[PDB]
């Protein structure tokens, strides 16, 4: 209550009055006000398990979701006055909730606010960028400038519906409890990775390119303009007859590495390494290095997924199951 | 009684139309099997009380599905379109959903499906909001796609709808690569921008490198055990076999 | 092959007797045989489901100038989409290209896939097709664009709630809840003076360990640079020969001035004595960046020594060397099984290609195990075994697929559970024995 | 002069059809059909590998102007296989609210009479790369990656003219005519 000249900063008694609603819960019997064996309780309990302005709050997010779902690039929000109504209302409700808590208590000083952890300080983030948006306006922006990283944590709405509902909060609690467990088996996962992305690049660089027609063999060869066909069905298994040819157009002939993957650098090693780290899109990698590179290069990747998808993916659903027993109540 | 609920359900071999000659007299004779099965209920009910036949889920269930399948019968005679022939393969669902007054076990996991489904209101919708947010997130920046056969017309980036398609899609963990691998997209493959990031079509060559591992890291590895989870404490109280 | 099955009898006589063995199998047979009646249940449920919920998918938008004679793929389009005569039903491509039946032009069949909600057999086949976990794009992608909105989205999303989410997932719980009952069975059963001055001080150990980091990252830090190299004379060889030597050296130390025997106790310095002889052996031209390049990248597991937290972790995901390495080695015992009945089966009948090199039978028995594309396969031989004798080879493709995929990682993940808990004495005693804000008020 | 959007016979220049159009020409004027925007007598003075003015000077132009019909000859089967290919699509404009498959086919057939006809030319009245026109290519057109049948292919598209080590204006700048409309 003490050390602080800036306490209470600018009545008291209406805005205390406002925030502590407290709506009951189970509505008792005016005799011996018991618990609720009845069968009208869940919409009641669903009703009140925050306050009023609380359910405003939560009506008005949930609202602006359901009409900002028909945004689209060429459905725009901040040109029209049919849209503009939800940064309006949002930046009002929310200044009218902000002037009421800082004229209440203040910002941080006293234990009553919010402010421990991600709420708080997230609560007041969103405000400033939302706050410099309903004020900024431009109506032509491109992809070059850092201040759309603004306007990319403009929609990161949703982590404030887990600041107000309390299941939201301990779910979200749970969800960064092992995040420093699950952040030595990233290291762990991390240095599976550097030492093959290390193999990749000792091995692998700069021998996946080849010609992309079949054909020819040598890169001296490389030049021209040869007939590449065009994919038209996987699963059919038409027959083609004798004279006639798939269709396809023709193509200049280029000694390119493949689009998706590559093993030249740590980084491109590294996302290969990440997408197959999911175990899917990996037979087509699997005959490229078997195919192409040689017969003997495949069972060093055979090997290294039959060790990663077995003992890291494993380690990762092991701890955190081991984790569930630990905080839902099945430890000890 | 259990043979002839599964002699019932093996009617609907065929895609019913109303032309095909032999899916009609086997209606004719389904609709003598539901009336053996409605004389059955009757006498069922002049068996025992209507009250505890009330009181019972499976009895009313059954009761239920013994309604429906009169009107549809009296319905079928009346109107003889192709909606008589739909609610009747409605009223066949809803009589193999009957299944639940003759096993013990698949009751017991039917019971698992249920506090599976009943008590799991924290994380469905925390997956549901959290690929709406991201959906949100690829209007925001990466609205304007560039075709391919992974990105076709079916889930782009054009509606948050439809990209609450994508995200839920790119959830699954099949071909997350090549999505990824289709929208980031820079010279020499792009339009010179100097304005404004709606009329013309880019991909960013680092903000995505941000951007999907800060989507696919963290719930996409650690939250679907969690459901995983729900399964197994559904599992362990619910079942058991002889002790 | 099951000869090799013959040389585990040492290892098949265990420390319990056999009442409780098939006590265990006998409950967990009967629990595979209630969670698979369950799913072969819903597995019809879905297939009658589907064959009511759709039809047959040969109804695309290919021009109407479609020759009968000669059926190809030329007049097709490549992003072909499909129209159902059904008024609003299948989406309708622009004017110009009519759209005529495929099934009714000359085909049948087995000539356009396997996948289909037309007889029993096909959703069976279907409905567990997309159980695969991957390319599910494909039925959903047929099916948009041919049933309206919310028909398609709605057994979709049923489809995936239920049948990928949640009923692989109750066998998950099964084989946890059969460890459970092992775990609760194997309860029932029971100059020398350098070693004074740089051993016990700290500066030798990050001294060598910032050589391994600096090691490490000027391994990996060479990147294309054209295509001029020769590895005779040339940066990042000269310097790897250089901290070669530097570690020969430095293990020559360690094994002279500490001794023999207590060199042998240790269960890495084995691994460090390999080690030097894989990178002594690899440092010479005619094994340079050869098959024998094993030995210089794995050099990331001495960094093992940064913090305790990570070592007392490695502790308690080895524990012993009875359950975890023995798995890998069943593993590749049953591999190795799979992929020669597989070799022995598939190259008398000549309708399936792949198969120069065992390798390939390898890969083909890999591809099975791993949650991927598994109907190719069929797809590649079954249009050609024949028409009477195909569904007894698809399912003992089903049964092949399903006792090492479905099962087999889920042995994984509960025998990750069983490592992962505590032992069940320890839990006794802890039992027994129970009978920042300083920084912020700072 | 007068550019070859029009005209027949008043545009300074002929359509060429036989053997008819140069005997003995000291000053020709001739244009084509199929590549109007590329000039014939220019590419005889900068490069014509089958016959050319000066190789006369020390009927031989007109023995290879027959050869040059049958190139655009050739040149028509590429820009036609690529129509046509376009033609069995329904993606063509779809694809992207910007760019166009017009623009798309226009740098097409520009590149193709630019890589296999490698001919610097005046008269042009503009002054623009000519092997940028692959990358023009890279930027109208969508990813359209080929079959995977006879060796597998790891994302990368069909359409795509250039990538590693190839001829993307390496120390060349090549003038010629563009078209386009934007």
């Amino acid at each position: 209550r003490e050390n602080h000249p800036y306490f209470d900063k600018p009545f008291r008694n209406f805005c205390r009055v406002v925030v502590r609603a407290r709506f009951n819960a189970s509505k008792t019997d005016p005799v011996t006000g018991a618990v609720k064996n009845t069968k009208y309780h869940q919409l009641y309990d669903l009703l009140g398990l925050v306050t009023y302005l609380d359910w405003v709050m939560i009506i008005v997010t949930i609202c602006s979701c359901i009409s900002m779902m028909f945004e689209s690039p060429f459905r725009r929000v901040m040109h029209a006055p049919t849209l503009q109504i939800a940064e309006y209302v949002f930046v009002i409700f929310m200044s009218i909730e902000l002037n009421l808590k800082i004229m209440a208590d203040g910002l941080f000083f006293t234990p009553t606010a919010v402010i421990r952890d991600f709420g708080g300080v997230m609560d007041i983030f969103i405000y400033l960028v939302s706050l410099i948006f309903l004020c900024w306006m431009p109506q032509n922006v491109p992809a070059e400038s850092g201040a759309q990283l603004l306007m990319v944590l403009r929609c990161l709405r949703p982590l404030r519906i887990f600041k107000l509902v309390p299941q939201m909060r301990k779910v979200v609690r749970e969800l960064f409890s092992g995040f420093k467990e699950i952040f030595l088996v990233s290291i762990l996962l991390l240095t599976l990775m550097l030492v093959f992305a290390s193999f990749g690049v000792q091995l692998f660089a700069g021998k996946l390119a080849k010609c992309n027609d079949p054909n020819i063999i040598r890169r001296e060869d490389c030049n021209g303009i040869f007939r590449i066909n065009v994919s038209v069905s996987k699963n059919l298994n038409l027959k083609l007859r004798p004279g006639e040819k798939k269709p396809g157009f023709w193509v200049p002939r280029v000694w390119a590495n493949p689009r998706n993957f590559n093993f030249d650098n740590v980084g491109n090693a590294m996302l290969a390494l990440f997408e197959v780290l999911s175990l899917k899109g990996w037979v087509e990698v699997r005959d490229v290095i078997i195919h192409r590179v040689g017969p003997i290069h495949g069972i060093y990747i055979h090997v290294f997924v039959f060790l990663g998808c077995m003992i890291g993916l494993t380690l990762f659903v092991g701890v955190v199951i081991a984790n569930f027993n630990e905080n839902k109540g099945t430890a000890l | 009684i259990a043979l002839l609920v599964l002699a019932q359900s093996v009617l609907l071999s065929v895609k019913w139309d109303v032309e095909d000659p032999v899916t009609v007299p086997l209606a004719t004779m389904s609709v003598v099997f539901t009336f053996i099965f409605v004389l059955e209920v009757t006498m069922k009910i002049i068996a025992m009380s209507p009250a505890g036949f009330w009181q019972s889920r499976r009895n009313r269930y059954d009761l239920l599905v013994t309604s429906l399948g009169v009107v549809w019968v009296v319905l079928h005679f009346a109107l003889l379109n192709a909606y008589t022939y739909m609610m009747g393969a409605c009223v066949i669902v809803f009589r193999f959903f009957s299944i639940c007054g003759k096993h013990v076990t698949l009751k017991m996991l039917l019971l698992t499906v249920v506090v599976s489904m009943y008590k799991s209101f924290f994380i469905i919708v925390g997956m549901f909001l959290l690929l709406l947010c991201y959906a949100f997130a690829g209007v925001v920046l990466f609205g304007t796609v560039k075709y391919g056969e992974n990105i076709n017309r079916h889930a782009n980036f054009s509606s948050a709808g439809k990209a609450i398609t994508v995200l839920f899609r790119i959830v699954t963990g099949e071909d997350w690569n090549k999505i990824m691998h289709d929208c980031m997209v820079q010279p020499p493959f792009c339009t010179p921008d100097e304005f404004t990031y709606w009329a013309t079509d880019c991909g960013n060559y680092a903000g995505a490198l941000m951007y999907f591992c800060s989507f696919y890291v963290i719930i996409a590895y650690i939250m679907l055990n969690l459901l995983v989870a729900i399964i197994v404490e559904n599992f362990s109280l619910f079942y058991s076999t002889e002790e | 092959p099951l000869i090799m099955i013959r040389a585990f009898r040492i290892y098949f006589r265990f420390e319990l007797p056999r009442t409780r063995i098939t006590n265990i199998l006998k409950r967990s047979g009967e629990q595979i045989w209630s969670v698979s009646i369950f799913l072969l249940f819903f597995l019809l449920l879905y297939g009658i489901l589907g064959v009511q919920m759709f039809g047959t998918f040969t109804y695309h938008c290919v021009v109407n100038d479609t020759k009968p004679g000669n059926v190809t793929w030329n007049s097709l389009a490549i992003p072909d989409t499909h129209c159902s005569p059904e008024l609003e039903e299948g989406y309708q491509c622009p004017p110009g290209f009519k759209c005529m039946d495929l099934e009714d032009l000359g085909l049948s069949r087995q000539e356009l896939g396997y996948s289909g909600f037309n007889e029993i057999g096909t959703s069976i086949f279907t409905v567990y097709e997309a159980a695969s976990q991957e390319g599910w794009v494909f039925l959903m992608y047929r099916a948009i664009d041919s049933f309206p909105r919310w028909r398609s989205y709605f057994y979709f999303i049923t489809l995936i709630f239920f049948l990928a989410w949640l009923v692989k997932n109750v066998f998950i719980a099964v084989i946890i809840e059969t460890f459970a009952e092992i775990r609760v069975q194997f309860q029932q059963m029971w100059a020398p003076a350098c070693l004074q001055k740089m051993m016990r001080s700290s500066v030798f150990h990050m001294f060598i360990l910032s050589m391994v980091t600096v090691d490490v990252i000027v391994a990996a830090s060479n990147y294309y640079k054209g295509e001029n190299f020769r590895r005779q004379y040339d940066e990042f060889y000269l310097a790897e020969v250089a901290f070669t030597v530097l570690f020969d050296l430095e293990a020559l130390l360690k094994i002279w001035c500490l001794g023999f025997t207590g060199y042998i106790s240790s269960s890495l310095h084995k691994f460090e004595l390999l080690l030097v002889i894989g990178t002594t052996l690899h440092v010479y031209p005619d094994l340079y960046h050869s098959q024998f390049t094993y030995f210089q990248v794995l050099r990331v597991v001495r960094l093992i020594k940064i913090s305790p937290a990570l070592e007392d972790f490695v502790y308690k995901i080895f524990g012993p060397g009875k359950k975890l390495g023995s798995l890998v080695v069943f593993t590749a015992s049953l591999l190795i099984v799979m992929s020669a009945i597989s070799l022995q089966m598939f190259c008398f009948v000549e309708e399936l290609d792949r198969f120069t090199t065992f390798p390939r039978a390898f890969m083909s028995m890999f591809q099975i195990l791993t949650q991927e594309g598994w109907v190719d396969v069929m797809d590649q031989t079954l249009n050609a075994v024949g028409h009477m004798w195909a569904p007894v080879v698809a399912i003992y493709f089903i049964l092949y697929h399903l006792f090492a995929t479905l099962i087999l990682l889920s042995l994984f993940v509960a025998v990750i559970l069983d490592n992962l808990e505590l032992d069940e004495d320890l839990k006794k005693l802890k039992q027994l024995k129970q009978s920042k804000l300083p920084l912020r008020l700072r | 002069a007068r550019n070859w959007s029009r005209g027949a016979a008043g545009g300074d220049g002929q359509e060429v059809r036989s053997k008819h159009p140069t005997p003995l020409w000291n000053l020709s004027d001739f244009y084509l059909s199929f590549c109007n925007s590329y000039t014939l007598w220019e590419l005889f003075s900068g490069l014509s590998s089958p016959n050319t003015l000066n190789c006369s000077l020390d009927t031989t132009c007109r023995q290879c102007v027959e050869a040059y019909q049958d190139y655009d000859h050739h040149a028509q089967e590429k820009y036609e296989e690529f129509e046509s290919v376009l033609h069995k699509y329904l993606q063509s404009e779809e694809y992207s609210v910007k760019s166009c498959p017009e623009d798309c086919k226009i740098v097409y057939k520009a590149w193709l009479c630019s890589q296999y006809f490698e001919v610097t030319q005046f008269n042009c009245r503009k002054t623009i790369p000519c092997k940028q026109y692959c990358l023009e290519v890279q930027t109208r057109c969508p990813f359209i990656l080929p079959d995977n049948d006879e060796v597998i292919y790891g994302g990368l598209s069909s359409f795509i003219c250039t990538g590693l080590y190839e001829t993307f204006l390496t120390n060349d700048e090549p003038e010629c005519c563009d078209v386009r409309r934007e």
